[PDB]
């Protein structure tokens, strides 16, 4: 219902943090960012409310109440997978007893399920992120209202890989650096196909259960136009498969972390009323507040069995 | 669980020769096999993986072929560097386990040996114990016979070296451990030398 | 053309089934960088 | 990769090693634990995967050894009790991808028998000896003249009923000795004892 305007997001994101620098590894996760601003999007008044629905891709041809009420869906539906893979969110708030509003309060515990003394805080909301995250997101404190949310999945390989066909081989970095990396490896049907606009293999492995992971490898100088010719449509049309050759599969473990703090980045995609003094939080207090800093991390597990990675959102 | 045979157990060759040796497995492994090279005062190193495959950085001398259960190691042309002992790996199957070893040695000409006898110092005589010492210092081959005359007629332990990384020569040290009355008691102690550089032995000996 | 090396930086994406939203998104350039 | 925490271990008691690691990743190879016996042969102790899943043991070990990782600090553990002589070995700790390369090794000396510094004793007649007997656990460090000449042999050790007893030989030519000083220095940390006896004539 959301999703197009929610790839969208996600590709705008990716590109000005990919813009700002493409010299180190990346991995941040759209939904927890998305539903961080929108969830704030409930408590936010004119003129910030719209830049935040607009940096968010959305007011066009869409309601306020219908885009919120996607979020409910998403949340529930993510919140409830079919057990082979394990996947969870959970939404925090961590209020500090002043003067709310009490409607935020109300709305907020039903579209995302939401559940002084620097070091008692700092513990607290540290223990609630590594707690479903099961201690992957461990250490991730400002004023009154924060606003934490966080995502766990872990899944495994609809057809694993062996843990002795894995050799350690060459990895391209900058056609000057060359490192040692151990890539597995497997023959068989895959999932793969070339696009011919984007000029790159897209590789689709599907993870045990309601997950699948897709997997672009651009040509050789095509890797910033694979960036920018990356749509929601494309996907979709790849997502439509069964079109399936056979190669042999060369693909790199992989242990990363995001730790993104993106306070001016979202300026970029029209969030300019976050920080401002002038900025209106009104629907969230009756005593009056603005947003400080916006912390992202989240971090990434490749192995032979499967996919381990847990993001985090502090507002 | 596989038994990893490998052979021989110990052969000598010279600088430039081709020396090759074999790793039979107990059962198939599909090519999942490993070689290593150890020095003898550090730690194994790794060769060659999946029987045909260079580990980055070893010299293009080590080659390596064999499937599904015979498997060999080949050294076109042997260096000094080479010397040690060479172990196979498998890994086609839990639990891992190696071959018992080639050990690789250098190869030179027949020496005789530097025979030395030492009386048991007067510290160690005011304790209750003596030890008759008789050094055997850069030879070649290995095979030594020794022989400790005591009055005329025959407690001996005996060390090894490993092979001198200069000469290529090997040492060893035989210690005749009495008692403070047993030795005191004799007279005339003799450590003969049997080598094949001849058939008389070369003797020491001395009185107290 | 069978021989797909991963030897490269390249990009992934992470999507739901169900829901086809992208869950996680990156770009790898070296796995070293931990 | 270094690892350490070896030593000399009473039998059924328990260790715990580590292997530190830095220069490579750490959380994405498979690490292992490796032992070398005293006959010189290799066998395969420990295997944990990647991030902690699934660990492996042989059935020699199985219920007393447990390996374990710790990604955050670059470290690999390998928890040992129920220690038989048979545990005694140089063990080590091993990244494989295809390729693996071991570190340089830890030594455990499982035994009952006491810790004892050797007694070090002169062996004069050029050839000069050096008896190093009595001693335990491995190893000594025999030097002639602090390691000045060095060009010199050191004989494995013999167990004489729980003490370890080796000889050392140095070849001098014949005007040193005595007109140059002739000193043998044996160290020994498992007891701290650094002894050093000079050579006499008679
Ligand atoms: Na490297
Ligand atoms: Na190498």
């Amino acid at each position: 219902k959301i999703t197009p305007n929610l790839a969208e997001f996600a590709f705008s994101l990716y590109r000005q943090l990919a813009h700002q620098s493409n010299s180190t590894n990346i991995f941040f996760s759209p939904v927890s960012i998305a539903t961080a601003f929108a969830m704030l999007s409930l408590g936010t008044k004119a003129d910030t409310h719209d830049e935040i629905l607009e940096g968010l891709n959305f007011l066009t041809e869409i309601p306020e109440a219908q885009i919120h009420e996607g979020f409910q869906e998403l949340l529930r539906t993510l919140n409830q997978p079919d057990s082979q893979l394990q996947l969870t969110t959970g939404n925090g708030l961590f209020l500090s007893e002043g003067k709310l509003v009490d409607k935020f309060l109300e709305d907020v515990k039903k579209l995302y399920h939401s559940e002084g003394d620097t070091e008692e805080a700092k513990k607290q909301i540290n223990d609630y992120v590594e707690k479903g995250t099961q201690g992957k997101i461990v250490d991730l404190r400002d004023t009154v209202f924060a606003l934490v949310n966080y995502i766990f999945f872990k899944g495994k390989w609809e057809r694993p890989f062996e843990v002795k066909d894995t050799e350690e081989e060459d990895f391209h970095v900058d056609q000057v650096t060359t490192v040692k990396v151990p890539m597995m490896k497997r023959l068989g049907m895959f999932n793969i196909q070339h696009c011919k606009k984007l000029s790159s293999w897209v590789l689709l492995m599907k993870y045990l259960g309601n997950a699948t992971a897709i997997f672009f490898l651009p040509d050789e100088g095509k890797l910033q136009h694979l960036e920018n010719e990356l749509t929601h449509d494309i996907i979709t049309k790849f997502l439509e498969n069964e079109d399936r050759r056979s190669a042999s599969l060369h693909l790199p473990k992989l242990s990363i972390t995001g730790t993104y703090d993106l306070k001016s980045v979202l300026g970029q995609l029209g969030i300019t009323k976050v920080f401002s003094n002038g900025a209106d939080l009104s629907g969230v207090t009756e005593e009056a507040l603005k947003l400080s800093k916006a912390v992202h991390k989240a971090v990434l597990t490749i192995d032979e069995k499967g996919t381990e990675a847990a993001g985090a959102m502090f507002l | 669980d596989i038994v990893m045979t490998q052979s021989p157990s110990s052969m000598y060759a010279s600088l430039g020769e081709r020396v090759t040796i074999t790793c039979k497995a107990s059962q198939d492994i599909n090519s999942y096999l490993s070689w290593f090279q150890q020095k003898p005062g550090k730690s194994p190193k790794n060769l060659i993986y999946r029987a045909n495959r260079l580990v980055d950085g070893v010299p293009s001398r080590f080659s390596g072929s064999g499937s599904g259960q015979d498997y060999s190691l080949t050294i076109s042309s042997l260096e000094y560097e080479d010397m040690g002992i060479y172990y196979c790996l498998q890994y086609d199957e839990f639990p891992w386990t190696f071959g018992g070893g080639t050990k690789l040695e250098s190869k030179r000409a027949d020496a005789a040996p530097t025979v030395s006898i030492f009386p048991p110092s007067s510290e160690q005589l005011t304790s209750g114990g003596a030890s008759v010492v008789c050094f055997l210092n850069n030879f070649y081959p290995k095979d030594i016979n020794v022989k400790w005359k005591i009055d005329g007629s025959e407690g001996v332990l005996n060390s090894w070296t490993d092979q001198d990384s200069k000469d290529s020569t090997y040492s060893m040290s035989s210690t005749l451990t009495l008692t403070k009355d047993e030795y005191e008691r004799h007279n005339s102690y003799t450590c003969e030398a049997t080598h094949k550089t001849s058939t008389s032995p070369i003797v020491k000996s001395f009185n107290r | 053309p069978p021989e797909v090396k991963f030897n490269k930086p390249f990009v992934f994406l992470m999507i739901e089934q169900n829901t086809k939203s992208p869950l996680f998104m990156g770009k790898v350039v070296n796995p070293t960088q931990k | 990769l270094e690892e350490s925490g070896g030593g000399l271990v009473k039998p059924g008691g328990s260790l715990k090693l580590s292997c530190a690691a830095s220069g490579f990743a750490f959380s994405i190879y498979d690490m292992s634990w490796v032992r070398q016996t005293p006959e010189k042969r290799l066998e395969w102790v420990a295997y944990i995967s990647s991030g902690g899943g699934t660990t492996y043991y042989p059935d020699t070990v199985k219920g007393r050894f447990t390996i374990s990782r710790d990604n955050a600090k670059n470290t690999l553990y390998l928890q040992m009790s129920s220690l038989k002589s048979e545990d005694t070995a140089i063990y080590y700790c091993a990244r494989h991808a295809g390729v693996h390369y071991w570190g340089q090794g830890t030594t455990l000396t499982v035994s009952s028998a006491k810790t004892t510094p050797p007694s070090v004793y002169p062996l004069a007649p050029v050839t000069l000896g050096c008896l190093v007997k009595g001693y335990f656990p491995e190893p000594v460090t025999v030097t002639w003249n602090s390691g000045s000449l060095s060009s010199v042999h050191t004989f494995p050790a013999v167990l004489q009923s729980d003490l370890y007893t080796l000889s050392s030989s140095v070849t001098v030519p014949s005007s040193t000795w005595p007109s140059e000083t002739v000193t043998c220095n044996v160290a020994h940390p498992a007891s701290s004892t650094k002894v050093d006896k000079k050579i006499v004539p008679r």
